[PDB]
């Protein structure tokens, strides 16, 4: 793992890129969500035995939110955090900075709007899209008046384990909730977590439709990429997700509703996350080679 | 089948606490509100089986009965023997109390003079509606119009309680036999006591159909 | 009156159209333009506010007009009878008016809502017509066919507009539109008939083109087309159409005899007819149809975001009671983007990749069997590329044909290059399309060689249609004899080749003899003539069809909740079942009668087929199956896939599953799959990739052409019987607290608690309560972990819902009204105590001394004011009880002296709603509370 | 829980080294497995009762801390069956280890029941050692 610090006037982007070998073939660049870096969002997912059959030929890119890595210090007091559209103006010198020419996203959260928007902008450095509870919306008028609510009332670690977490497994899954307490409260700097979600809630909107066969062929605004939506069944963010299904062109964009799953899919359904991702991969002409999920297994 | 026993039984258990808690927060000598009862309305007694219409034969002791019971229990405790433990108070005044125990004043038997339905001049008793507190004003005074002859702080507080009656004798003389005559009684002299309404024809006025059957 | 005998000069005269790439957009825009849209005709409706007389009017809405004209004449009798008329009757005769104004205005916004969502259906896949504009194939929205296009339809097409054919490979009409005749009519660019109605050179608007290819020239668009020129019941719409009836069977019942309670309990005439008429119209269900409509467009609404277009409401109930689902694999299943893994042309998987330097992984040209073999594939292929995207690599392109032509296209391309100009060195004499019943392609070329014969064919197919035809290999660039030596390492290719899910297809090519054949040989498609048999085998090609990222999730989901998929495809017995492996159709365990043949070696005859809960069928051995033989497979059978199979086999394979009492649900993209998709409970159709037939036929339209989407929109259908038993008990709960104060009223003798206006103010503010319960409802975590329901015996409404709805959820809000009448009353004077047997005195008008409990007389105008006041506090706090219980139930679960207000009837709520959690009644009613 | 103490690949080498009197029982788990969410409040109610200054309670996820997954051979492949695992540590060195692993190295099959652990881990005995010796180190 080799780590950069990119100067990217907006602030400075650290990455840490595994798997250094490149080419004319895409990277893997991978975004995380609110209260997470990519250890705490892609590190038990890449470190997946059924995994390892992917990595061998894709270079993985771990992007971490300005001032959202370890060990960060804490930003100056009232420092103007770039906004969810000023994150995804970062992406493309961290592409030029680290000589890629495309990439495959993997995005959770915020993550998920950030390289949305990140290929919205420029569509020819994106090949494919994970998108992992995404919110292509505005937090709206109700939400923000809750989150105002919330906000004084509650602590920023409660807010975002409600964030991510579905309220079954909020309380069943002692060790997820119990892990990811410490990992929000004890690894991620609290100034700029404050600062990442504040930056999130005013996220703005995604400007996408769905395009109508015929008369809408006037200018249309959508994602011109494989994309794969992925949300677990018991999650908070199926009806985000649902809303980006829509508002997407159907010939490529896939939903995946992982069944017994929850908030975090990439750690609590590994294995049924690494299979949709062969699959979404290899229909893209990537490891042909590699056999069938379920029938090497017999 | 009797599934439904246990749970209506014990959901009475709840209507009845709330009924219970409800009840404890009332006194027993007073509403809560009282504006829908403001002016106290006038009524006539005894009560005919009709529609305020009093019709009697003279030459039956049974068709004239069933007025003269009721007058007699109505009237009962008003007779000299049960008024007597009861304080005189001075006439035309504004008699109150503040004591914690509260004594009425003495009504005489005597007042309503003359019952008279074998004579030909039926008697009967114009009340007035009893309303708590509700001090009357001007010159309280019952006006009734066809020869017409005109002659409180709770159930628990004012114990002993006997209100002002007015006895109204209709007098049927040879020369004005077997007519209805249609009396209209009223409150008159008085300004809280209210006499002027639409649709409430009674604050205020009763107006009965006394008659005879020759 | 058409232009069927005109010539071919002629339609370029008469229409200004030149007859090979047709007018351009320059001549389209401006006569569109001036003639307008293509399919025009236009349909009258209502003028809008006309329905809302109809709304205003009808059904048990006509008892209040009938109640307030009573009341009006009534009112009109007293002032000319009477002097100072009592403004009592005008007031009722208002009251009725206005809540029936109210009523209907609700009725119309509800409906509204759903005629809204129901046309926004029918704009998500539109009618697509492909016109040669400038030259080029452009595929314009339907409605923008000009008078003068070029239009190309294909096999199941509908027709655009009235074409005059100028070219036809084969086509047939189906023209059951103006005929009765099913039968495909031929249609020729060739004059046959004088009538317009019955020549071959006029093809019509709305016909489909069942089979084959045509071009025309449209002359008749909107309404001068022949066509525009010339003008059931439901499992639950038949259980909510019997209820309806039983309850207002009911309420007749309930309001006569009130009527005549009351009548006998000295009422006025007047007073007791709006009493029953304010009951009878209390009590019945109107606006439960309303809100089943609003339920059901809701949840279709909901399950189109999720690409799970439904044609229909019917379809949206009768997913969620599917059992079978019946499945193809390619496109549905698998991805169709389809990437070469490993070749074959020599005895020996042949590897193959992507990343065009270094050769890919390390193989070349070197060998001329490969040489010849990209030749044939490139030839036999009729996907091409699309002329952009040059800068793009070669396999991040454009190419528009079959999957398995682009994926061989684009490889040629890497390997060789120039797949474009190769085909213009040897050019084709005559294509053979492929078929579904034919399982090839064959085509014949031009040969600019040294050696050839001057006539080359070129085949492709089924690997094992292939070499059934072929009695010559290539081997080196060698042709050897047809032996068992090389037949089984054939097999053996396909076994470890086709073993692992990767589509094969067999290439083939015969050097046609120059001394049989000569230059100007007669080849024709019809009554073929050339060798088809003995031929020379060049090798197979093996390529990947992944399947599709959220299919293997939805298989299990499908597993998880009693639904049966079944595999339907036209590939080998070999690749199908590995697909079948590969995205969990057959799973884990269970095995086929030929793994437990092999996982123990016996012969496969001596297997007993009980120990296998597995099977691949053969199409060819389902077209000697019996009707009681295809049952033993449909039960015994717990995973079945029929490989090999033609698309017309689906028809008998549905049938054989409904003779199981399932509910099957289909997939097709074919004309031919058009009886399977009317036959099937649900039809699903694929909005991507699919013919005007098949998208006709369904009852469902896959936006996506994904397999998850089908289980999507089971999950999403599978809630709406729970949904509907939330309105059914609702629209119940509020009828016990209007006819339990009358009959506290009549058995006690009691002031009345509440009126007949209370009593229907208090239907219309809880009239809306079902309807605001259905657009914030909630989805279960084990919707798609129970059996499918039985729809002829799960019933919507039964002896556990109505009981409860009643005597459970209405006798507490009866008590919640109850306890604001007696403190109302408690308030000023009257103790419950005292309120016993008081009715005969409070409703007296003549007893005027009414005794209070604290000593006070009252006047009867006096007490009928707070008699009024219990029952408008009665109405107002049953209302905003019922609202107040919503709000709370769908955020809980899944003041001056008020406190006998709608606080005691939520507090009541409360003991009953914590009480009734402890029973737990498992045949669970605890859901409701 | 805060009777529980999570780990990480630095901090369980510190606090099975820190000292050497102290007996702990840590499970190694992943946030995948079905078997560790089974038995996840078993864990908990078990430290509920037995952590005595002498015998504390410790976890580490292994699916996303690899470095712990090698140096105390836990597999975390799924099909292994090492998931959770149950390890002894008195005197920092491994004492006892549940599911076990054979010569061929596959983990003998075990259930993790409540009853299953208190007899095969001696906890009742631990606990009582551990509190008869905890007097002695505040005298
Ligand atoms: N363009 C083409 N030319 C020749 N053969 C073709 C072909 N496309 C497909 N085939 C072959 O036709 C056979 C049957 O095809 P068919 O259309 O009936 O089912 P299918 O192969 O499309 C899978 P499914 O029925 O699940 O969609 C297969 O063996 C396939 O290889
Ligand atoms: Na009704
Ligand atoms: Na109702």
């Amino acid at each position: 793992c080799q780590e950069h610090d990119i100067e990217t006037t907006h602030g400075v982007v650290h990455v840490t890129i595994r798997g250094l070998p490149k080419g004319n073939r895409p990277v893997i660049l991978t975004y995380h969500d609110i209260g997470l870096n990519h250890k705490s969002c892609f590190n038990a997912f890449f470190n997946f035995e059924d995994m390892q059959e992917i990595t061998q030929h894709f270079a993985v890119c771990h992007v971490d939110a300005p001032g959202q890595q370890e060990g960060a210090p804490s930003f100056p007091t009232g420092y103007q955090y770039p906004t969810m559209d000023e994150l995804a103006e970062m992406l493309p010198p961290v592409l030029t900075h680290l000589s890629l020419k495309s990439i495959i996203g993997i995005g959770v959260g915020a993550g998920a709007y950030i390289l949305s928007r990140f290929a919205l902008n420029h569509p020819e450095l994106v090949e494919g899209l994970v998108l992992i509870n995404v919110d292509p919306c505005a937090k709206g008028w109700i939400d923000w008046a809750a989150s105002k609510l919330s906000g004084l009332t509650t602590n920023v670690v409660d807010i975002i384990l409600a964030h991510h977490f579905g309220q079954e497994e909020l309380q069943a899954n002692l060790d997820l909730i119990q892990t990811y307490r410490m990992h929000i409260a004890q690894d991620i700097n609290q100034d700029n977590l404050q600062l990442f979600l504040n930056s999130y809630n005013g996220r703005r909107d995604l400007e996408i439709e769905r395009p109508i066969l015929g008369q809408n062929d006037n200018k249309s605004k959508t994602l011109k990429c494989s994309t794969l939506l992925v949300v677990g069944d018991n999650s908070p963010a199926v009806e985000a997700v649902v809303e980006c299904n829509s508002r997407l062109n159907p010939i490529n964009t896939t939903l995946l509703k992982m069944a017994d799953c929850g908030g975090l899919p990439q750690v609590v359904q590994p294995g049924k996350l690494t299979e949709a991702f062969k699959y979404f991969l290899q229909g893209m002409g990537y490891i042909p080679s590699a056999s069938m999920t379920r029938l090497a297994r017999s | 089948l009797l599934f439904y026993l246990v749970f209506y039984g014990f959901l009475a258990a709840l209507f009845s606490f709330t009924m219970w808690v409800m009840l404890q927060t009332l006194n027993d000598e007073v509403p809560k509100y009282r504006d829908q009862i403001p002016s106290p309305g006038l009524m006539v007694f005894p009560k005919p089986v009709t529609a305020l219409e009093y019709t009697f034969s003279r030459s039956d002791p049974t068709s004239y009965a069933g007025y003269i019971e009721d007058l007699k229990k109505f009237l009962k405790p008003y007779t000299l023997e049960e008024q007597k433990n009861l304080t005189v108070c001075p006439d035309g005044a504004l008699f109150e109390q503040k004591g914690p125990v509260y004594v009425a004043c003495q009504f005489p038997i005597s007042l309503l003079q003359a019952f008279g339905y074998s004579q030909g001049n039926p008697c009967i008793l114009v009340k007035m509606n009893r309303i708590i507190g509700l001090k009357p004003e001007g010159v309280p005074r019952i006006d009734c119009v066809s020869n017409v002859a005109v002659y409180y702080y709770g159930k628990k507080l004012h114990v002993g309680y006997l209100q002002p009656l007015v006895a109204v004798q209709v007098s049927f003389a040879p020369n004005n036999t077997g007519k209805e005559v249609t009396v209209e009684c009223k409150i008159d002299g008085s300004a809280n006591l209210k006499s002027q309404d639409d649709r409430d024809k009674f604050l205020g006025r009763v107006m009965f159909k006394i008659t005879a059957r020759a | 009156m058409d232009d069927h005998k005109l010539s071919l000069d002629e339609l370029h005269r008469k229409y200004g159209t030149d007859l090979s790439r047709g007018l351009t957009s320059a001549r389209a825009a401006e006569i569109l333009a001036r003639d307008g849209p293509n399919a025009l005709t236009p349909p009258p409706t209502t003028p809008e506010w006309i329905k809302f007389c109809r709304q205003l009017f009808g059904g048990f809405s006509m008892l209040l007009w009938i109640g307030a004209i009573l009341c009006f004449l009534a009112y009109s009798i007293q002032a000319a009878t009477e002097e100072e008329p009592q403004n009592d009757n005008l007031y009722l005769g208002v009251v009725l008016s206005a809540v029936v104004i109210i009523t209907g205005c609700f009725s119309y916004y509800q409906e509204a809502k759903s005629s809204k969502i129901m046309e926004s259906f029918k704009n998500m896949v539109p009618q697509q017509a492909l016109v040669i504009r400038n030259g080029e194939k452009m595929s314009i929205n339907a409605e923008e066919v000009v008078v003068g296009d070029l239009v190309e339809v294909k096999g199941g097409d509908r027709i655009p507009a009235d074409l005059r054919i100028i070219s036809a490979n084969g086509c047939k009409v189906d023209n059951s539109s103006l005929t009765g005749e099913s039968e495909p009519q031929t249609r020729s660019p060739d004059f046959t008939n004088e009538n317009p109605l019955e020549t071959r050179n006029i093809a019509f608007f709305s016909t489909n083109c069942v089979e084959g290819t045509a071009r025309g020239i449209v002359v008749y668009t909107g309404d001068r087309t022949v066509m525009g020129r010339i003008a059931g019941q439901t499992p639950i719409a038949a259980e909510i159409e019997h209820f309806i009836h039983i309850i207002t069977g009911v309420a007749v019942f309930l309001g006569v005899s009130f009527f005549i309670l009351s009548l006998i309990l000295e009422y006025t005439w007047l007073e007791a007819v709006i009493f029953l008429i304010g009951i009878i119209v209390a009590n019945v269900p109107e606006g439960l149809l309303a809100t089943v409509t609003v339920c059901l467009t809701l949840t279709a609404k909901r399950m189109a975001r999720k690409n799970c277009l439904v044609k229909n409401l019917e379809a949206v109930e009768t997913l969620g009671s599917t059992s079978t689902i019946c499945s193809d694999k390619t496109g549905t299943l698998t991805q169709n983007r389809m990437t070469v893994a490993h070749m074959w042309f020599d005895n020996q998987i042949h590897e193959a990749d992507t990343t065009e330097n270094q050769s890919g992984v390390s193989f070349d040209k070197t060998s001329a069997t490969w040489l010849a073999l990209s030749r044939i594939a490139g030839l036999c292929n009729r996907a091409v590329f699309q002329a952009n995207q040059e800068n793009l690599p070669i396999l991040k392109r454009a190419v528009a044909g079959d999957a398995s032509e682009s994926a061989l296209l684009k490889c040629i391309e890497l390997c060789c290059g120039s797949v474009k100009e190769m085909r213009e060195r040897y050019a084709k004499i005559v294509e053979i399309p492929f078929n579904s019943t034919n399982k090839y392609q064959l085509s014949i070329h031009k040969n600019p060689n040294t050696s050839e014969p001057q006539h080359l064919l070129v085949m492709k197919g089924a690997p094992e249609r292939i070499l059934d035809r072929c009695s010559s290999i290539l081997l080196h660039g060698k042709e050897q004899p047809l032996d068992e030596e090389l037949k089984d390492a054939f097999q053996n290719a396909y076994l470890e080749l086709g073993g692992l899910g990767e589509r094969v297809l067999g290439f083939c090519h015969l050097f046609l003899p120059d001394e049989q054949f000569p230059e100007g040989f007669q080849f024709d498609t019809d009554d073929v003539n050339f060798p088809i048999d003995n031929l020379c085998f060049v090798g197979l090609i093996s390529m990947i069809d992944p399947p599709r990222a959220a299919v293997p999730d939805a298989v299990g989901k499908c597993r998880s909740a009693g639904i049966k998929v079944i595999m339907v495809t036209g590939d080998h017995p070999i690749t199908a079942k590995a697909i079948a492996k590969g995205v969990g159709i057959i799973s884990e365990g269970n095995e086929t009668v030929e793994d437990i043949a092999a996982r123990l070696n016996i012969p496969v005859s001596q297997v007993n087929p009980r120990d296998a809960k597995a099977c691949v069928v053969h199409g060819s051995d389902l077209k000697d199956m019996t009707s009681e033989q295809l049952d033993d497979i449909l039960k015994y059978h717990t995973e079945i896939v029929f490989a090999r199979t033609s698309p017309q086999q689906k028809l008998i394979i549905v049938e054989g599953c409904q003779r199981q009492g399932a509910i099957v649900a289909v997939t097709g993209d074919g004309v031919n799959d058009s009886p399977a998709l009317k036959k099937a409970d649900i039809g699903v159709a694929m909005g991507i990739a699919g013919s005007d037939v098949s998208k006709q036929a369904a009852d469902m339209i896959l936006l996506d052409d994904n397999f998850a989407s089908i289980v999507t929109g089971v999950e999403e259908g599978r809630l709406i019987f729970d949904n509907l038993k939330k309105s059914i008990a609702y629209t119940l709960t509020s009828n016990i607290p209007e006819i339990t104060p009358f009959l506290i009223f009549i058995i006690a003798n009691i002031p009345l608690p509440l009126g007949t206006v209370t009593i229907l103010c208090i239907d219309l503010g809880t009239d809306m309560v079902p309807a605001i319960s259905l657009a914030y409802e909630q989805a279960e975590s084990d919707i798609m972990k129970r059996q499918p329901r039985n729809p002829k015996t799960d019933k919507l409404v039964n002896e556990r819902l109505i009981s409860m709805a009643y005597g459970q959820i209405g006798m507490i809000q009866a008590l919640g009204g109850f306890f604001t009448y007696f403190v109302i009353l408690a308030e000023n004077g009257f103790l419950p105590i005292h309120l016993l047997g008081l009715r005969v005195d409070w409703d007296d008008r003549w007893i005027n001394d009414v005794e209070d409990s604290y000593g006070q007389q009252w006047t009867y105008e006096q007490r009928k004011i707070v008699e009024f006041t219990c029952h408008t506090a009665f109405f107002v706090s049953i209302v905003v009880v019922q609202w107040a219980d919503l709000v709370i139930c769908k955020t809980r679960r899944n003041p001056t002296w008020w406190f006998c207000a709608f606080p005691y009837s939520l507090l009541i709520f409360v003991y009953d709603k914590v009480r009734k959690l402890i029973i737990r009644r498992r045949p669970e009613k605890e859901t409701y509370y | 829980p805060e009777y529980i103490k999570y780990f990480n690949d630095k901090t369980i080498d510190e606090e099975l080294e820190r000292d050497k009197r102290v007996t702990w029982i840590v499970e190694f788990f992943a946030n995948w497995s079905n078997d560790c969410q089974s038995f996840a409040p078993i864990y908990a109610d078990l430290s509920l009762k037995y952590n005595c200054t002498g015998l504390n309670f410790g976890k580490v996820d292994v699916g996303r801390y690899t470095d712990v997954s090698t140096r105390y051979k836990v597999s975390t492949s799924p099909l292994t069956k090492q998931l959770p695992t149950l390890i002894l540590f008195q005197g920092g060195k491994e004492a006892m280890r549940r599911p076990q692993i054979d010569k061929k190295g596959r983990a003998v099959s075990w259930t993790f029941s409540e009853e299953n652990v208190i007899r095969e881990f001696n906890l009742n005995e631990l606990y009582q050692r551990a509190k008869k010796l905890s007097k002695a180190g505040d005298n």
